[PDB]
RNA sequence: CCCAUACCCGGCCGUCGCUGGCAGUCGGCAGAGCGAGAAAGAGAGGGACGCUACGCCGCGACGAGUAGGAGGGC
RNA sequence: GCCGGGCGUGGAAUGCGAGUGCCUAGUGGGCCACUUUUGGUAAGCAGAACUGGCGCUGCGGGAUGAACCGAACGCCGGGU
RNA sequence: GAAACACGGACCAAGGAGUCUAACACGUGCGCGAGUCGGGGGCUACGAAAGCCGCCGUGGCGCAAUGAAGGUGAAGGCCGGCCGGCCGAGGUGGGAUCCCGAGGCCUUCCAGUCCGCCGAGGGCGCACCACCGGCCCGUCUCGCCCGCCG
RNA sequence: AGAGGGCGUGAAACCGUUAAGAGGUAAACGGGUGGGGUCCGCGCAGUCCGCCCGGAGGAUUCAACCCGGCGGCGCGGUCCGGCCGUGCCGGCGGGGCGGAUCCCCGCUCUCGGCGGGGGACCGCCCCCCGGCCGGCGACCGGCCGCCGCCGGGCGC
RNA sequence: AAGACCCACUCCCCGGCGCGGGGGCCCAAGUCCUUCUGAUCGAGGCCCAGCCCGUGGACGGUGUGAGGCCGGUAGCGGCCCCCGGCGCGCCGGGCCCGGGUCUUCCCGGAGUCGGGUUGCUUGGGAAUGCAGCCCAAAGCGGGUGGUAAACUCCAUCU
């Protein structure tokens, strides 16, 4: 915590370094795609297969 | 990372002592293999001897 | 730029969504509170937004808060603002073709002669 | 990476990506920037207008330090001082205006490129423009010279 | 053979350059040679500092840099003369000297005689023969705290004057800084020809009066 | 009446397109649908396979090639 | 030249998703034919216009064939 | 235009030809972002590596152009009487997306709300494009004014 | 010695021989079958997989219970308590750092000017607290319950 | 520099003598049990010390493939010479020295600079440098101050 520091406490033993930021907080999209917020805004899966 | 868990220090014989160290925030940094594979295959070229 | 586009009338409740990155502009003083969703926010632009009581979102949190994109304003930075496009278009040395040529250094003796002066041959 | 280059995909193809009719000879058009007034005339008129000729006065012993004058716009003028300074003036009620020493930051000339927050300053610069002086006066500040 | 829109390049390779290519594989080994003789230098003169004699405070020439301060070659002979130091017992106690320097302003000359003052006090002079200390020597119990000084001795800090906010007077408000510069630019240019036209401005009267 | 590598029909390969479809494997905290010509609501007061998502699957159309260009090479 | 307001039966047929910007290789010896055509006695000659070919292209036909007639090519079965 | 009465070629093995450096341009990936970069120098077997130093960013490029040069150097309106306040960072058309909603979406029937959905119409309008303005530098014409230590 | 003194491995061109086949439009090749060899298929009586029925067996034997152990989930509609916060907030706070916010030692001509050290302030971080917020599904335990699995008794 | 008046110590240098670098030599631990092979350094095992060493698991040798067979490796390990170095004391010498103040004196490098001209050279452009020939100095002078020239101020070096 002194060579790289937390996100809100810059590293003490570096000049002005701080940890990189995350491009997406909630990483596991499995826990995302099965959420009531998403699952209410989706059209029904058209999975009946249509062959020639 | 809504919380940082608590890591336990182990003694010299394998038991877990009473102390507990907070997980440093560096272990929660983003996992970027593309950067690691970039930096590794460009710093391995600096120990290289010349030949001609 | 996004302050300029969010002070438009039928807005100021919607959320700012930009796929690029939000850099801090040092030439603006007051900062309204913002609800921003970008791929990456520069370190100073976080501290200046959050100090104004704003809110910074990422795209996984955008889908959780608004799946269909309801109540968001999708923006984009200046696409042809790069230095490169000032060399594009019609070639220089052409009538009314205000195009930057490629010169190794600028000075009084780098492309200030024959093609440019009416006293030296001609000009366009 | 020689394994990513094009020549790996040209193995087997006879001319190696340079044509059979117009073979890859040594120097078809001449070496360097040749033929400026000659067979390469069109390229120099269409893409480097002004390349040929002299204009101006030949200054012999140019010492770049004499003509050194890095400008600063009024847009980023308050960035030369801390945010504590900028807030403590709009909070101050005695009309006490902070002094911005431009030369200390590294610039010499002040040019007025944009708006200013309405609170007075006393900019200790070395050169000013006309419009730059107007903005600082109109806000209510002063323009002091220094050498 | 130029292509389409590109840049007119002049590489300086028409000479035979491939005989004088200085490669830099010395560089990692060069640094070690430098460092291992920089430490061995300090080992030789162990109580004396590592950087060596102190340098004077020196402005810069060339009005691009003249707001900056460096460490010059040596103290001028006037600076040593005011400070009460003989210019030959000066280099012996680690005070760098060069007589080539002059002092065009006392504002700088006073600034270095203060520097020689503090160094003359912060110095711990060992006795030549320990069994017989002289007058110039230091207190015997001060010799035990003789540790070698690393880094540039008395490093120069380019500090500015922390001034405070004022309330603008009516005069600073009503000063035309731009117009006064354009005025000053004009006088220093026409000062010569105004004198000549004023020279014979008295010659076109003295032929008139007689 | 004879037959081309042309046309029709059928198979298989590949490319291209639909910027096609699939996270819904939602199971005694269960109830098996979204092929439906018609802008929008099956709304509340014990059970095979699969989905190396850079994966899998379905439709159409298309396929000559030097110089040259690009892509993929388990 | 500005505002402001009002009028869609989208004002011929047919077909088809378009617009747009970079970077750019090769090429810059061509040749043949219906028709038009200049020089020439004429030429598988020299020189042009328009379109298509050959070059870069196999296939069926003209016995043979760079260009003619048909028809343009993934690998196969049936039919024509 | 080659099967050519065009040239190279008896046969076999192994060798055998777009590379490296510098510069530039564009495309692309990554980091940081009005900044960015230690490349040079320092600092504490593999390691000649790695780490670190911003009071090592000197410096490079970028953030401002223009003129041969001296040089100059990038919005305005509106009210009150050259001065005092106020509104104060262009407009037009086309614009992905978003926003409001005229209405309208079944259990023996009727009333019927919350939520969701649909939609004529009407909006703020990203990027970018076309055009009209505006500002800075050079230069020209017309002029009419203001400022001050000499 | 299938390593025999330029001797590890021992390719191709080329040659000798043996075995097989062929042989007047030079040979070689493409496509299509045919014949003949070559070896291989360890080919030669050709499928297993569930499920239920029928007939002969053999086990320590099922279900449901009893005790021990482990696990899962908990909307326990709102269990207690921890720890953590890229949650804020409340501080007669104790702090170490940042800032271009504002008495004294030192100092060159006792007062004016000046450099160094404190102090006030701001902002940050963390700590000693107090209380809410939230998670523990990037991080937990003791209970309580439902279920499951295993072990052991019975059951026979 | 000398003179006078003060202030301040008088000990440094030569010639003789004694109390890490190079070379040589050494330093841990299995040829343990079965088992493969022409030969093992292979395969397996060595419990409750899951053999033994390890500051030594670099490498090489050894009848395939070795931390424990051998040389080595590790060690701020030992031992033995050798050269340098470090001060000290002795004997012989050399050596009397500085600083400030005041006065009174003194002080500079020539066939060179510089000028012309020719030729080479340079980014050096009405000549940057160098050289030949001709000219040929001055002393509040001389050189430079990136445009030839005069005048006049500064600056800067000798």
């Amino acid at each position: 915590d002194d060579l790289y520091g937390t996100w809100r406490k810059a590293a003490s033993l570096k000049s002005n370094y701080n940890l990189p930021m995350h491009k997406m907080l909630n990483t596991d999209l499995s826990r995302i795609l099965k959420s009531p917020e998403i699952q209410r805004a989706l059209r029904a899966p058209r999975k009946k297969i249509h062959r020639r | 990372a809504c919380a940082r868990p608590l890591i336990s220090v182990y003694s010299e014989k394998g038991e877990s002592s009473g102390k507990n160290v907070t997980l440093p925030a560096v272990f929660k940094a983003p996992i970027r293999p593309d950067i690691v594979n970039f930096v590794h295959t460009n710093l391995r070229k600096n120990n290289r001897q010349p030949y001609a | 730029r996004m302050i300029r586009k969010m002070k438009l009338p039928g807005r100021e409740n919607k959320t700012a969504v930009v796929v690029g990155t939000v850099t801090d502009d040092v030439r603006v003083q007051e900062v309204p509170k913002l609800k921003v969703c970008a791929l990456r926010v520069t370190s100073r632009a976080r501290s200046r937004i959050l100090k104004a009581g704003g809110k910074i979102l990422t795209f996984d949190q955008l889908a959780l808060d608004s799946p269909k994109g309801r109540g968001t304003v999708l923006l984009s930075g200046p696409r042809k603002g790069r230095e490169v496009y000032r060399h594009f278009g019609k070639a220089p040395g052409t009538p009314h073709s205000h195009t930057k040529p490629y010169v190794r250094s600028k000075g009084r003796k780098f492309e200030r002669a024959r093609g440019r002066r009416a006293s030296r041959g001609y000009k366009n | 990476p020689s394994r990513l280059r094009k020549t790996r995909k040209l193995r087997g193809h006879v001319s190696h990506g340079h044509g059979r009719i117009g073979k890859h000879r040594k120097h078809p058009g001449g070496r360097g920037n040749a033929g400026g007034m000659h067979h390469h005339r069109i390229n120099f008129d269409k893409y480097h207008p002004g390349y040929f000729g002299k204009v101006g006065m030949r200054h012999y012993h140019l010492k770049r330090n004499q003509s050194f004058c890095p400008t600063v716009n009024l847009d980023k003028l308050w960035t030369l001082v801390s945010e504590q300074t900028r807030v403590n003036a709009a909070k101050n009620k005695t009309g006490a205006a902070p002094i911005i020493d431009v030369v200390r930051s590294g610039y010499y000339k002040v040019l007025g490129k944009g708006k200013l927050p309405k609170q007075p300053v006393i900019v200790k610069a070395k050169f000013f423009s006309r419009r730059a002086e107007e903005k600082i006066k109109g806000v209510g500040g002063a323009c002091v010279l220094v050498a | 053979a130029p292509s389409r829109n590109g840049m007119i390049l002049k590489p300086h390779f028409h000479k035979d350059w491939q005989r004088r290519v200085a490669t830099w594989f010395n560089q990692p080994a060069r640094k070690i040679r430098r460092r291992k003789a920089r430490q061995a230098r300090a080992r030789r003169i162990a109580p004396r500092p590592a950087a060596g004699p102190i340098r004077p405070i020196v402005r810069c020439p060339t009005v691009r840099y003249h707001t900056k301060v460096r460490a010059g070659r040596g103290f001028s002979l006037e600076e040593l003369r005011v400070a009460g130091i003989h210019k030959k017992v000066a280099r012996t106690i680690g005070i760098s000297v060069d007589p080539r320097r002059r002092n065009k302003s006392t504002e700088s000359l006073q600034a270095n005689v203060q520097r020689l003052k503090e160094y003359r006090s912060k110095l711990v002079l060992f006795p030549r023969k320990p069994s017989a200390p002289k007058k110039g020597d230091s207190s015997a119990e001060e010799l035990k705290l003789a540790t070698q000084l690393t880094g540039p001795v008395m490093p120069i800090r380019n500090v500015f004057k922390k001034e405070k906010a004022r309330v603008i007077t009516e005069e600073e408000k009503n000063f035309k800084a731009f117009a006064s510069l354009r005025m000053a630019r004009a006088n220093a240019r026409l000062f010569g020809i105004r004198a000549k036209r004023a020279k014979e401005a008295a010659e076109q009267d003295v032929e008139k009066k007689k």
